[PDB]
């Protein structure tokens, strides 16, 4: 969940 | 919680927040093929949609979605914004895509890959659309928010509630490009008619997302795991 | 000479021109239920294509262009129509009069369930709207020119449209804030029926039916990219 | 093709 950590920054 | 903003600071915002543009690795000396060609696409998609993620935070409305609702609009939308970024950068540069300021590509190069050069046509076409029209960096960007917010809208009783938010923000986007359109000394059938000319390319936009991701996911030379994450949204 | 129309010559032109609302053959399996779509929309097409002759503007295209934005707009027309007629039927799609389907009767074929939810999204968000016969002509309209026209003369028809649609809005007593809000709001909606459209094309070339020679002959305009 | 004669067609 790449994307989801991300826009977890 | 940013509603209250004047058309004026929802273009500033946005211009603010917008990515830059990458650099490819190319290098005209390697002799090119459509494993090269594909590996060059593919690195630089990647590292944009970093950009990208980073770029939908700043984008007015986008926070106050859950992180579930920020996840799909961008498992929607990401390649239909990488498109249009290219063809904006490309605006200049008729029958011609610049992919990076060090790869700028033609339609021949394009048949490089199978199933590209019909694509590639289309993107060339909305360039030269784009070009036509002299669409404006404000309008850009403008489009752009559009883009994410309404690509995943409809595809609970609280998924309602943030469907309705995401309405009163899109509806803000179109004031402030009506906005923009009236400060250009347009008349008002002009507004609206270049209001409507400008929409309606989202829906080739789309097209070319749907055709674009048809051919992705059915493959050879490594899609990263952030773009295999992406690409397998749409299965 | 389209160009010429005023807004109401343009909404009652459009309007004469609708098509009529087809019967269904009169449970589901995965090959009935498939049989009496392809059917039903073999049979839809051909009134299609003397709709679009009475599109004003459309006649003045060479045949060539004709048949091109029809090959690209068909099932997008029949899903709009589709997701008009099911208007006062929430969670229903009106496929017929005596045809009237919801979700769990679309999980009967595989990978239909997904365009049904969109379909059925796209009804009630209609169905929000409150949109009128005289809107959905001229966004019918703007289907079969606008997909796909960049695959002139269509722009300076397609501005027509948007002045039509317009006119009625002012009609209506919306102010002008609310003229555009409603105008961007709709044709943000043919995005979404765009996806729609290649979705269930991605599905539809790759199957059992019978398949019309003239429907498989739209089919095959598509995979020529697949 | 098909498309062609209706598009002809009376
Ligand atoms: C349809 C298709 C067939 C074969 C290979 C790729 C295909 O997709 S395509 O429509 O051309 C697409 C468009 C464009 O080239 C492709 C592409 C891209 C994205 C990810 C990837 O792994 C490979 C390609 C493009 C692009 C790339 C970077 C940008 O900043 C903006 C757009
Ligand atoms: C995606 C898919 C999977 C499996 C089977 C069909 C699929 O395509 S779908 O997106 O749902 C599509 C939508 C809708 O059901 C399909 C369909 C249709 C058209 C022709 C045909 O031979 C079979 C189905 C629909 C429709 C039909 C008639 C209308 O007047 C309006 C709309």
């Amino acid at each position: 969940k790449i994307l989801h950590r991300l826009l977890q920054d | 919680l940013a509603l209250s903003l004047t058309a004026d600071q929802m273009v500033s915002a946005l211009l603010d927040a917008e990515p830059p543009i990458l650099y490819s690795e190319y290098d005209p000396t390697r002799p090119f093929s459509e494993a090269s060609m594909m590996g060059l696409l593919t690195n630089l998609a990647d590292r944009e949609l970093v950009h990208m993620i980073n770029w939908a935070k700043r984008v007015p409305g986008f926070v106050d979605l859950t992180l579930h609702d920020q996840v799909h609009l961008l498992e929607c939308a990401w390649l239909e914004i990488l498109m249009i970024g290219l063809v904006w950068r490309s605006m200049e540069h008729p029958g011609k895509l610049l992919f990076a300021p060090n790869l700028l590509l033609d339609r021949n190069q394009g048949k490089c890959v199978e199933g590209m050069v019909e694509i590639f046509d289309m993107l060339l076409a909305t360039s030269s659309r784009f070009r036509m029209m002299n669409l404006q960096g404000e309008e850009f960007v403008c489009l752009k928010s559009i883009i994410l917010l309404n690509s995943g809208v409809y595809t609970t009783l609280k998924s309602l509630e943030e469907k309705d938010h995401i309405h009163r923000v899109l509806d803000k986007i179109t004031d402030t490009l009506i906005h923009l359109m009236a400060k250009a000394g347009l008349t008002l059938q002009q507004q609206h008619q270049r209001l409507a000319q400008l929409l309606l390319i989202l829906s080739h936009i789309r097209h070319m997302s749907n055709k674009g991701m048809e051919h992705l996911y059915s493959m050879v030379v490594p899609l990263s795991d952030l773009l295999l994450e992406m690409l397998d949204a749409h299965r």
